[PDB]
RNA sequence: UAGCUAGUAGGUGGGGUAACGGCUCACCUAGGCGACGAUCCCUAGCUGGUCUGAGAGGAUGACCAGCCACACUGGAACUGA
RNA sequence: CCCGCAGAAGAAGCACCGGCUAACUCCGUGCCAGCAGCCGCGGUAAUACGGAGGGUGCAAGCGUUAAUCGGAAUUACUGGGCGUAAAGCGCACGCAGGCGGUUUGUUAAGUCAGAUGUGAAAUCCCCGGGCUCAACCUGGGAACUGCAUCUGAUACUGGCAAG
């Protein structure tokens, strides 16, 4: 538990995807709600994700230079 | 194009009062009716009615006390270009309590006074003085 | 209470812009001089070749005030 | 750190008795009270609204014998305290030990009372206090020390105080030479001539 | 180790000590884990000179905290 | 009725010979219990100008529904380039106002108020803005009567 | 400006420059006089006002005013300058401090003595 | 300053560390970052706080306390919890 | 810290006074010498320069300079403008982006509510206590407007499905 839900935006790596988490945050000064994006490099053992899928991810130990997150489950296939 | 129907309703009341119209009419919606109820109960308009099925029309009956119009001011607060939400304790007072702010809470549209008595924040639709 | 001004005599060599004049003194030094407030209030015109009295100061021996035109 | 100049000068500029003399004699007999303090005294030039506030401020300062830094600090306190800033400021100044000694009647003037305090002739609740600024509190007992009950000036001052009106918020026994600060004064019990809102405005600017 | 000791506050010639639990290597007036009371050595007649939280001191002693000699003396005084 | 002089200004008209000078006077008058009026007066010398202004001020009085020596609610006023803001304040605050706003507020009988002037601070327009402010100010009793309620429901 | 425009590019602060750049935010600076001379003021006024060119310790070269009646300064005199414009002299933004380093106090001054470096009689 | 990157981005397996990890190496794949401002240039120790202001803001980080970095300049290790 | 001794004895300066801005006269000088934050002052009767007498403001300090915020709604979120004062691209099409008519279901991301943890101490603020008072020191509280999690609400905005 403690997961983020995102969207796959790359799958061109062996056993690893890029997921984009989208947040809706009030602007500090001007008060308008803005869209903000975090991109995480996630681990996916069974290359079971394609570009456009909605995935659910959890934080784990470091797996490589840039990966510290791992796939929990696919929520919606593309 | 039309991108804010509520602002349009408030402008119809404002312009209608200034022109000494008896009543104003507009395309209906469930949010517009919700707001119309609050205005009626607080005594800023006389009555309202919806008429029609496929293309229903909301008609408001405006009020005048001793010649002058009852709604002195009516201002859209939250708007498509900039949404405004307030917590319970930050709910605005309009004309130091003599006016109302209309608030969309999770228990429906109501006055800012009624929202404080329920302990609810919400979206600030408009001020009416 | 003010320090004393030495007065010398000299000839107007040249008219410069806005009541300014090159003036050769008797000692042989050329100075840039300006008209006094009395002379401009009372409309005393100065021209090239005029003989003039120049109030000098020890602080600057290149400047002067023309105080009389003979 | 104190004003050591001519006293009536101050009275004449403000244009009122500031009680800076004993009151053995009427002030008219000692100076031209109507006329302002110098060569151009007789002409009465019209005063700006800044000028009206300034003179009110300087009147109160000169009554109680307080310089500007200390008076500024009294205003900050009165502003901080709950209630009316104006009413609080006067109460603070009435609290001062040198004032209390005067209003009880052990000194002829506030400057005399100030000399008694400074010279270690006064006690508050049994203990020597030689600080003019000391704030006296409700149910304190101010007294003269045994060494200075003999003094001729203290006896004289008690007679002068009888001729003045007696403060209600104090209670003195002149035979014992001690008195009780019962309560802080109200705005009613102080003089109505003072216009403390002018002082509040001056400092609020 | 962890120690229970006095940090020196107050003003010149008028010390006031805070009783603190700290890693011994830290500066006297520097980083501490918890404050467990105070000691005022020049306290008046009717005033509380010393207050210790003996429970929290007991807790820390249980986990192997040392006591400074001065704090040990203060604990004895409070434990009449 | 209290009476205050806000400003006097010398004005000039050119003619065949030269310049004809003249004097303007702006004044306010009030009972000190929520009535106030202003007057503007012109004459060839100052005392006559001031007199003309004071006569005008007394006939152009308006009413202001005050709340025990302060305002009912926050208020904005505008005239020409002058924009004024005023809000109610606590007892002992005094009149925290500047220029012409002070004089209007004093004589009207407003002891406690916070105010600010934006835009042009030209006295004639600041005074007009201030009084327009005060005259457009609702009391609880008025608002209740409009909306067809009682004061208890409103408050 | 709309909200969306301000989110994209926020309000910018106008940057205020100093009237006294050569001080470099010091209250005074020392310098050596390279020229001591007089200059005439702008239109309405008339005078021969006393000035010096001074090379400061920080390398800047500025004109400074010499206030009060009479002065002892020459080429190679070490002086202390402070900030202050002389309105009717173009490009004079600094005053000499009288009664510091090689600049004397004013002779026979009795009022405002502290502004001209003059000891109490 | 609009493009930047080849141990670069990821994988498998050896090695290495108190410990996860391109931390290192061999091979394999061809990725990774960027107008939500990468890369480059200039300036700068960060915070609790401090000064100012009705507030929202603006300026600031000396003393005290927390964290980081450095020890004449550039390298390097050794001993040891 | 206390007690005694002697004697008013050992202890007042700095800026300012044309308007803004509290405080005015005489003499000297005569657009000179000079003053000046801004507007300005000085060419013979200068309350503006220099001295004097008088006065105003602060006071063991007082002035000047430097520097930050204020006043400045003069970068305007709170809180400004664009016909003629500075300001509508010469005109269009259009990708990214911002915004989105009306009804129902669903979701619960925004939003709202409650709880829990955390937000070092000092500092600021409130009520007290201690140094003769104050500054200063100090007990307890409040505050730290935030962040995270959990559990709920469903009007409005978003997502998804059907109209
Ligand atoms: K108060
Ligand atoms: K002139
Ligand atoms: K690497
Ligand atoms: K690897
Ligand atoms: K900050
Ligand atoms: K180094
Ligand atoms: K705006
Ligand atoms: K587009
Ligand atoms: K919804
Ligand atoms: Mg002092
Ligand atoms: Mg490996
Ligand atoms: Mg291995
Ligand atoms: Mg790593
Ligand atoms: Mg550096
Ligand atoms: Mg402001
Ligand atoms: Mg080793
Ligand atoms: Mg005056
Ligand atoms: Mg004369
Ligand atoms: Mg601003
Ligand atoms: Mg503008
Ligand atoms: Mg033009
Ligand atoms: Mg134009
Ligand atoms: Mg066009
Ligand atoms: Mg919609
Ligand atoms: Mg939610
Ligand atoms: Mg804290």
């Amino acid at each position: 538990i403690r997961t983020l839900q995102g969207r796959v935006v790359s799958d061109k790596m062996e056993k690893s995807i890029v997921v984009a988490i989208e947040r809706f945050v009030k602007h500090p000064i001007y008060g308008k709600f803005i869209k903000r994006t975090t991109k995480l490099h996630v681990h996916d053992e069974n290359n079971e994700c394609g570009i456009g899928d909605v995935v659910e991810i959890r934080e784990c130990r470091p797996l490589s230079k840039t990966k510290s997150w791992t796939l929990v489950r696919v929520v919606e296939k593309a | 194009s039309m991108q804010d129907p509520i602002a349009d309703m408030l402008t119809r009341i404002r312009n209608g009062q200034a022109a000494n119209k008896a009543a104003v009419t507009m395309p209906s919606s469930k949010l517009k009716v919700a707001i119309a109820n609050v205005l009626k109960e607080e005594g800023f308009i006389e009555d309202f009615k919806v008429e029609g099925d496929t293309k229903p029309e909301l008609e408001l009956t405006l009020k005048y006390f001793q010649g002058k119009a009852v709604v002195e001011s009516i201002q859209r607060v939250s708007r498509p270009g900039l949404r405004i939400y307030k917590r319970k304790d930050e709910l605005p007072k309009v004309m130091a309590g003599l006016g109302i702010a209309v608030v969309s809470t999770s228990k429906g549209v109501m006055t800012d006074r009624a929202a404080r008595q329920a302990g609810l924040g919400g979206e600030i639709i408009c001020y009416v003085a | 209470a003010k320090e004393d001004n030495i007065e010398m005599q000299g000839t107007v060599l040249e008219t410069l812009p806005n009541t300014m004049f090159r003036v050769e003194l008797e000692n042989g030094h050329v100075v840039t001089a300006h008209i006094s407030g009395k002379m401009r209030k009372n409309y005393i015109r100065i021209l090239t070749g005029d003989k003039v009295t120049v109030e000098l100061t020890p602080y600057d021996l290149s400047k002067g005030r023309i105080v009389f035109r003979s | 750190a104190r004003y050591l100049g001519p006293k009536l000068k101050l009275s004449r500029r403000e244009g009122t008795d500031l009680f800076l003399k004993s009151g053995v004699r009427a002030i008219d007999t000692k100076c031209k009270i109507e006329q302002a303090p110098g060569q151009h005294g007789a002409r009465k030039p019209r005063l700006s609204d800044y000028g009206v506030q300034l003179r009110e401020k300087q009147k109160v300062r000169r009554i109680y014998g307080v310089l500007e830094r200390q008076f500024r600090n009294y205003y900050k306190e009165a502003a901080r305290l709950k209630g009316n800033t104006g009413e609080n400021l006067l109460a603070l100044l009435e609290g001062r030990l040198d004032n209390v000694v005067y209003r009880m009647g052990f000194g002829a003037t506030r400057a005399e009372a100030r000399q008694l305090v400074s010279h270690k002739a006064i006690m508050v609740n049994g203990r020597v206090v030689n600080i003019a600024s000391y704030q006296v509190s409700p149910n304190d007992v101010v007294s003269i020390r045994e060494k200075a009950k003999k003094q001729s000036r203290v006896k004289a001052a008690l007679e002068l105080a009888e001729q003045r009106e007696k403060p209600t918020w104090l209670e003195v026994d002149a035979g014992k030479m001690e008195g009780t600060f019962k309560r802080k004064p109200e705005r009613s019990d102080l003089s109505a001539d003072i216009n403390e809102h002018l002082i509040v405005e001056l400092y609020s600017k | 180790m962890v120690t229970i000791r006095l940090a020196r506050h107050g003003a010149k010639k008028r010390p006031f000590y805070q009783v603190v639990v700290a890693d011994s290597r830290n500066a006297r007036n520097g980083r501490f884990i918890e404050r467990v009371g105070f000691f005022n050595p020049i306290a008046s007649e009717k005033e509380e000179g010393t207050r210790l939280d003996l429970d929290r001191i007991a807790h820390w002693v249980g986990q192997g905290a040392t006591i400074s000699d001065r704090v040990a003396a203060l604990i004895k005084e409070v434990n009449k | 009725l209290q009476e205050k002089l806000i400003a006097v200004n010398r004005v000039s008209k050119t003619v065949k010979g030269g310049r004809i000078f003249s004097f303007t006077a702006l004044t306010v008058v009030g009972d000190g219990n929520g009535r106030v009026g202003f007057g503007y007066g012109k004459a060839r010398e100052v005392p006559a100008a001031i007199q003309k202004a004071m006569e005008k001020a007394r006939r152009n009085m308006i009413n202001v529904a005050l709340n025990n020596g302060t305002l009912q609610h926050p208020v904005k006023g505008v005239h020409t380039g002058s924009r004024v803001f005023m809000q109610p304040a606590s007892e002992g605050t005094g009149i925290i106002a500047g220029g012409a706003m002070r004089a209007v507020l004093e004589v009207a009988g407003v002891h406690n108020v916070l105010a600010k002037a934006y835009g042009s601070t030209n006295p004639i327009n600041v005074v007009r803005a201030t009084i327009d402010g005060l005259e457009n100010m609702n009391s609880p009793e008025m608002v209740a009567a409009k909306r067809g309620k009682s004061v208890e429901e409103i408050l | 400006a709309t909200v969306n425009q301000l989110v994209r590019k926020p309000r910018a602060r106008k940057v205020a420059k100093s009237n006294v750049p050569a001080l470099e935010a010091c209250p005074q600076k020392r310098g050596v006089c390279t020229r001591v001379y007089t200059t005439t003021p702008k239109k309405p006024n008339s005078a021969l006002r006393k000035v010096c060119r001074v090379r400061l310790t920080n390398g800047f070269e500025v004109t400074s005013y010499i206030g009060g009646e009479g002065h002892n300064l020459q080429e190679h005199s070490v002086i202390l300058i402070r900030g202050g414009r002389v309105k009717d002299l173009p490009g004079v933004r600094y005053h000499t401090v009288r009664g510091a380093l090689d600049c004397s106090g004013v002779k026979d001054r009795k009022q405002a003595r502290s502004k001209y470096g003059v000891k109490r009689p």
